[PDB]
């Protein structure tokens, strides 16, 4: 259906192109608008745009920060972000198309934008494995780096298993998490696995086996 | 502006019943033939998808336990019967002269399956060590409610200070919430103590439930 | 339903008939000047059930009206069809009670919840079939759905929606079925001919070119196929009126057994002629239960007037000060549930207080006569009440005691009953207990 | 640019709309209302169906503002046919594009200029409340709105202290004998004018117009004062709409202001300007949506003072009315002019038993009484008793025009 | 309130009891004994009784209009049998005079 993308990590101040794929419809036949979701559960809409851009509107933060345009020929319709702040520290969305009809109805995953000025780092990726072994936990500390989103996923994303991916408290601007994951003791108090720790904002994708310490 | 004011924020309540979900305006959104309004869910990883339009019209194949009405400035939704599958994010958006106000969001919690969690406790290994932190891990999925009281103990000493949560949604196939914790120290504290213990507790758990490992 | 077809006809006016719809929207004698129907809008099946009296003599009804002009249209032909019994038993329809359908679109319960309270075995009306089939769960979710609850519905509910349904045993009819389009073609050929065999007794424009001067000889044509009798159709004798009105003397009535609509009779002429091959009910019946039963509980409100009444606080546990009278007999005393009105405006406390006075030993009296069990109430307007002109709507309404007996909200009510015509042409008087001036 | 129309059919006065377009001045627009028709002399109504579609081929109409020089209440039904049913909002100022009758479509969109019926008859109580006259019969002829008319006539009525006790109503949908049965001084009337040539010569057999007797007519039956018919009979007073400075270069403003500020609120506000469409059947794709396209900045909005709210009885909330009177000369002369529930004094020609009456006020057979100001302000039982005003002596002193009501023995 | 909305002739009066229309009783109870309110219309039954229990308070004249307190009942309701029976068979043991009594 859809998919907002050009996301990424920005500094304050910074400029940002975001991205809005049409998946299957004609474009021109309906309504544009943006909205922003904050983590704190908050609706940032962003901008209305014409179906030929004839009535841009703004909101009177978005009035002298942001821009909005059009890629008629792609259908891929751009919002170009400026002036960036940390209350613009969200996620992306759209909405559309109720056919004049002049409300808004079709809303995607979206793409995730951070506003801080903190560095950009690869983060340290430490496991946690027992050894009895009495009670068992396949875990990893990942802590010292910088931006969120997150996305540990376990055994190169074939384990769903309950993953539970933490928010993060920031120790000189470069926080840290934790991940964690258990298997019964049963298949493994040797079968060793991986972890990717992929953080897209930073933009690596680190991998550390989970070893016991003791047996 | 007309503001929108959703009660209760945390819903939780029974599959069977016909659950209300109450919403209040603060100026009347309608008129004798229609209202500006449209109502609406998600799951938190899922996209938004529309669900009840100008006051009660339905969109696609949504089942129809729910069933929303109101008038005015007040707008119910009865779900009857509630399903598992209702652990959703969601709110209606206010469009009467201004498609700008969005709802105060209530969220989904289903008060059918109590229980006491198994409980994982390992404090961090000697390659762990080299980041300089020392994370005793915790995990937890089999309990409702979300929001549970975590206490850590290191050898009778309460270390509240340095506690990472993370309350994830309660599984669609258990109706059970799931959290797992670390006790973040650093390196030095590590080789000086052994006992590093979690409590949590729940509805069917009174006291909380502890396990202790011996480093 | 081709309205602007019929629409365009009004301007260069020519006699039209209808076929199909039943919509009584149709009959506005103003705009659809000439359009006859070959089928009455949905208003006759409140003829037939003004027949339905006297049929098995049933004398009590509530009714519940779709908020829209049909409803609207069959209620007051049906209002108009009770103005009877001009002699010269009185067992006919009394209860006449009615509400509303329309916003029942998702929540009914505040209207059954006060229907099964006022001694109703009574069918109701002719519905929406979605909305119907809500209320097929929600009054058996209610429990109206039982043994001496009578049940009749009308002609939308034989539409394949209304399957969440109908308890066994509910009674459906079918006036015309009359689907022959031999029969609706030939039928209205023999009346338009026995018609031009008149209009040929010694012309219309081109059409829309122009010319917009109505051809006055359709209105003249009028009076004249208000008098094309066709009594020998396939149909039978064809009859009309000043508005369509096919005038179908004759219906077929029959019930749901195990959802399969069971013939139970017919109608002929004047002579409603059942069939009588098994009679069901909504609790499996086969008896044919009518009137109600008669409750015992009375509800009486009252205004604090002594020494009628002497409403006096209570003390701490609820009950009354126990006081005696000259002789050391104590005073009865009555816990009567108030309104909130212990302050002008509207105060935190709604507080049961006491009652002392004349018609509080003689509502006791009374009670121990008749034989019958006991409710109170006190008025929370204080006041008598006249008929005041409700604002911006022309309409004059009562207040007081007036504005919750009429309204159907309380019971009977003792109190200073200054008597005039309008309060006998509206309430039902006993004889003077206490004469007065 | 926003294609909007006008034509009135019959007129020749395109520099009257070139004024009235005069966008110079226009500092605060939206999206630019163009505007261009050319006028033909045709009633076909089919016609004006296939100029409907002209103009969606023409690609850039989404709503008009035209009328016609005629009295046809038809073209208004075929408006509430087809305009109310599609898309159209339309206003229209002249004749039967003003004069609405039948009803009004509850999906409808379009509107006519003109004061609501029941409105126009609280002006005849206004102005007979003034002359302190009191209708003693009525007669009323079948039309749209009738009984909720003489229900509402007759409940303003009853609220009142002194009333038209009459002589209740005589529905014509024996015509001699009829019209001989209610008497009355003043006599209230509605009949279509088309029909009121026939009914006046019947009035004239039974001999009302000649005893003295005046009627009183609503402006959608008084339709155009150049044309009277001679059965029509003389002194008849009516209240109508401004036909004397009331032309074309106001109505065509007024209609692109309302247009243009309803378009500068629902291109504004909200940052949506619907799409204009192309056919007449095939655009049911888009236009089905009876949704945020149904405007409510339509029943609120006022240019320069002008106010413009209406109802939902196709009527208007603020309407400025003229009182006319119709000579002997078949000639419709103005004689008061009646704003917001208010009235004008000038001409207050009130009309042998005619006998001068003086006094002198000694207790207790004379006023002992001021004039209440609002509720019918000679109370009962008691003759206004006119005074000459006593002003400064250089002026003159009015005789009458303040007033005491007379009790006494 | 209808009684002389009724009469045209009292309807010189009916303004100045618009004037001085009051709420309940006891105000128009109170007033003439703070002397603002001089006369106040009532049914003489509770007229007689104020005027037997409480003193300073006198009533003037006699009936100026008849009438009787009957029972409210919605119409074509059974329960119009015997109650007006037994208001007569409360006057036939004098049981309205026991209540007097009372």
């Amino acid at each position: 259906k859809l998919q907002e993308s050009g996301g990424g990590s920005v500094k304050l101040g910074g400029s940002l192109k975001l991205s809005c794929v049409v998946s299957g419809f004609t474009f021109s036949t309906y309504y544009m608008s943006w909205v922003r979701q904050t983590p704190e559960k908050r609706l940032e809409l962003v901008a209305v745009i014409n179906s030929n851009g004839g009535n841009t509107y703004y909101p009177d933060n978005v009035k002298g920060r942001f821009t909005i345009s059009r890629d008629n020929a792609e259908n891929t319709l751009y919002l170009q972000m400026s002036s960036l702040k940390s209350e613009d520290t969200a996620l992306y969305y759209c909405a559309r198309r109720d056919y004049d009809g002049f409300a808004m109805d079709y809303w995607g995953q979206g793409t995730s934008v951070t506003v801080s000025s903190a560095k950009t780092t690869p983060p340290s990726v430490y496991p946690l494995a027992p050894g009895t072994n009495s009670m068992v936990t396949l875990g990893c500390l990942v802590k010292g780096y910088f931006p969120e989103p997150v996305t540990v996923t376990w055994n190169s994303g074939s384990l769903s298993s309950g993953v539970h991916t933490f928010p993060a408290v920031l120790q000189s601007d470069l926080y840290t998490l934790s991940s964690s994951v258990t298997v019964p003791s049963s298949t493994w108090p040797s079968e060793t696995v991986t972890c990717n720790v992929a953080h897209p904002a930073s933009s690596t994708k680190v991998d550390k086996k989970i070893v016991p310490r003791d047996c | 502006d007309i503001q929108l004011t959703q009660s209760p924020a945390s819903l939780a309540v029974s599959l069977g019943q016909r659950a209300t979900i109450s919403c209040r305006a603060s100026q009347s959104v309608s008129t004798s033939r229609y209202s500006y309004m449209h109502w609406y869910q998600h799951k938190p990883g899922q996209p938004p998808k529309l669900l009840i339009k100008y006051a009660s019209n339905l969109e696609s194949g949504v089942p129809a336990r729910f069933s929303g009405s109101g008038s005015g400035t007040d707008f119910t939704l009865n779900i009857h019967p509630v399903e598992e599958e209702d652990t959703a994010t969601y709110y209606c958006q206010h469009s009467w002269e201004n498609p700008y106000t969005f709802g105060g969001g209530t969220k989904l919690e289903i008060k059918r399956a109590d229980a006491a969690p198994t409980v994982s406790i390992f404090p961090p290994s000697s390659e762990q060590l080299t980041s300089g932190g020392a994370s005793v891990v915790c995990f937890l999925n089999n309990f409702y409610p979300k929001d549970i009281n975590v206490k850590w103990k290191i050898d009778g000493s309460e270390r509240q200070n340095g506690v990472l949560n993370s309350w994830t949604d309660q599984d669609s196939k258990d109706s059970t919430y799931s959290m797992s914790s670390t006790l973040t120290l650093t390196k030095d504290e590590y080789e000086r103590h052994n006992s590093y213990t979690c409590e949590a507790t729940h509805k069917t758990s009174t006291s909380p439930i502890v396990k202790s490992f011996n480093r | 339903t081709p309205t602007p077809v019929s629409y365009t006809a009004g301007f260069y006016r020519i006699p039209v008939l209808g076929l199909t719809t039943r919509m009584s929207i149709y009959s506005d004698k103003s705009i659809h000047l000439s359009f006859l129907r070959t089928v009455p809008p949905y208003s006759h099946q409140s003829s037939v059930w003004f027949e339905m009296m006297r049929v098995y003599n049933w004398n009590h009804i509530i009714l519940l009206v779709s908020d829209d002009h049909e409803g609207r249209a069959a209620q007051k032909r049906l209002e108009t069809l009770l103005e009877e019994r001009e002699s010269k038993n009185k067992r006919g329809p009394k209860a006449e009670k009615v509400l509303q359908f329309d916003p029942g679109t998702k929540n009914v319960t505040a209207l059954l919840m006060e229907a099964r309270e006022l001694e109703a075995r009574v069918i109701i009306l002719s519905a929406s079939e979605d909305d119907a089939a809500t209320v097929y769960r929600a009054a058996a979710m209610l429990d109206m759905t039982g043994s001496g609850y009578v049940w009749l519905v009308g002609e939308r509910e034989i539409s394949g929606n209304a399957l969440r349904y109908a308890p066994d045993g509910i009674i459906g009819l079918q006036l015309i079925n009359g689907k022959n389009e031999s029969a609706h073609i030939s039928d209205a050929v023999g009346v338009v001919a026995q018609a031009v065999h008149e209009l040929l007794e010694k012309d219309p424009p081109r059409g829309c070119v122009g010319n917009t001067n109505i051809w006055k000889t359709g209105p003249l044509f009028k009076r004249v196929l208000m008098s094309s009798k066709y009594a020998d159709g396939v149909t039978g004798r064809v009859e009309f009126n000043e508005d369509g009105d096919r005038k179908f003397a004759q219906y077929s009535i029959m019930n749901l057994q195990n959802r399969k609509l069971v013939q139970v009779g017919i109608y002929n002429g004047t002579h409603v002629i059942p069939n009588d091959r098994k009679i069901i009910w909504p609790g499996g019946e086969t008896e044919k239960p009518r009137g109600y039963q008669m409750s015992t509980r009375l509800k009486i409100v009252t205004i604090h007037q002594e020494p009628f009444v002497y409403v006096k606080p209570t003390m701490s546990d609820g009950t009354c000060k126990e006081e005696f009278t000259v002789n050391g007999d104590p005073v009865k005393k009555v816990i009567c549930t108030g309104p909130n009105d212990t302050s002008p405006g509207s105060p935190r406390h709604t507080v049961p207080q006491c009652c002392y006075g004349f018609c509080i030993d003689l509502l006791i009296k009374l009670a121990r006569t008749m034989q019958f069990t006991y409710e109170v109430h006190l008025v929370a307007d204080g006041k008598f009440g006249t008929q005041e002109r409700v604002q911006n709507s022309n309409k004059k309404e009562w207040n007081g005691m007036m504005g919750e007996l009429l309204s159907g909200q309380a019971d009977m009510i003792v109190a200073p009953l200054t008597i005039n015509n309008e309060r006998a042409q509206y309430i039902e008087f006993s004889k003077p207990f206490k004469y007065q001036g | 640019s926003i294609g909007i129309a006008v034509i009135l059919v019959g007129t020749s006065d395109e520099v009257a709309i070139k004024d009235a377009h005069e966008k110079d001045d226009f500092h605060h627009l939206s999206v630019v209302p163009r505007v261009e028709l050319v006028a033909m002399n045709e009633t076909d109504p089919k016609s004006i169906i296939t100029r409907i579609c002209d103009l969606m081929s023409d690609r850039k109409i989404q709503g008009v503002v035209f009328a016609d020089d005629t009295d046809q209440e038809a073209i208004a039904q075929i408006l509430d046919f087809i305009s109310a049913q599609t898309l159209t909002p339309i206003l229209g100022i002249h004749g039967g594009s003003s004069m609405i009758m039948a009803d009004k479509d509850e999906s409808s969109m379009f509107f006519q200029f003109g004061p609501s019926i029941e409105q126009q008859a609280s002006v005849m109580l206004n102005i007979m409340e003034e002359y302190d006259w009191y209708i003693f019969s009525i007669v009323t002829t079948y039309f749209p709105g009738y009984q909720d008319f003489v229900n509402k006539i007759r409940s303003t009525i009853e609220n009142s202290f002194v009333g038209w006790e009459l002589e209740e109503v005589l529905l014509l949908d024996k015509i001699q004998n009829q019209l001989k049965k209610l008497q009355s001084p003043i006599i209230l009337l509605y009949c279509t004018k088309e029909e009121a040539t026939y009914i006046f010569e019947v009035a004239n057999s039974v001999g009302l117009t000649g005893y003295g007797y005046t009627w009183i007519v609503p402006s959608l039956v008084a339709g155009d004062t150049d044309t009277v018919p001679s059965e029509f009979p003389t002194g008849l007073i009516s209240v109508s709409y401004d036909e004397w400075d009331y032309g074309l270069p106001a109505r065509v403003r007024d209609g692109i202001a309302i247009i243009t500020t309803a378009a500068s609120d629902m291109l504004s506000e909200h940052s949506f300007i619907p799409e204009p469409k192309s056919s007449c059947y095939n655009t049911h794709e888009k236009r089905i949506y009876q949704s945020n396209m149904l405007n409510r900045y339509l029943i609120n909005v006022t240019f320069e003072g002008r106010d413009l709210s209406f109802s939902e009885d196709g009527y208007q909330m603020h309407p400025k009315l003229v009182i006319i009177l119709l000579n002997k000369e078949r000639k419709w002369e103005r004689v008061g002019k009646w704003k917001d529930k208010s009235l004008q004094m000038k001409y207050y020609v009130w009309p042998d038993d005619h006998l001068s009456i003086v006094t002198l006020e000694e207790a207790p057979f004379v006023i002992v009484e001021s004039v209440d100001p609002l509720s019918g302000t000679c109370m009962r039982n008691t003759v206004p008793c006119q005074k000459r005003i006593i002003s400064e002596n250089k002026t003159d002193e009015e005789p009458g025009y303040i007033k005491k009501c007379c009790k006494g023995f | 309130d209808i009684y002389f909305r009724r009469q045209v002739e009292l309807s010189t009066m009916y303004r100045h009891m618009e004037k001085h229309n009051y709420e309940s009783a006891a105000e128009a109870i109170q007033a003439v004994r703070d002397n603002k309110l001089h006369a106040f219309i009532w049914d003489s039954a509770v007229l007689e009784f104020e005027a037997s229990q409480k003193c300073d308070l006198v009533t003037t004249g006699e009936l100026f209009f008849r009438s009787g307190f009957g029972i409210g009942m919605r119409k074509d309701s059974p329960w119009k049998q015997q109650v007006s029976l037994s208001i007569l068979k409360s006057h036939e043991n004098g049981f309205m005079e026991d209540l007097d009594k009372t």
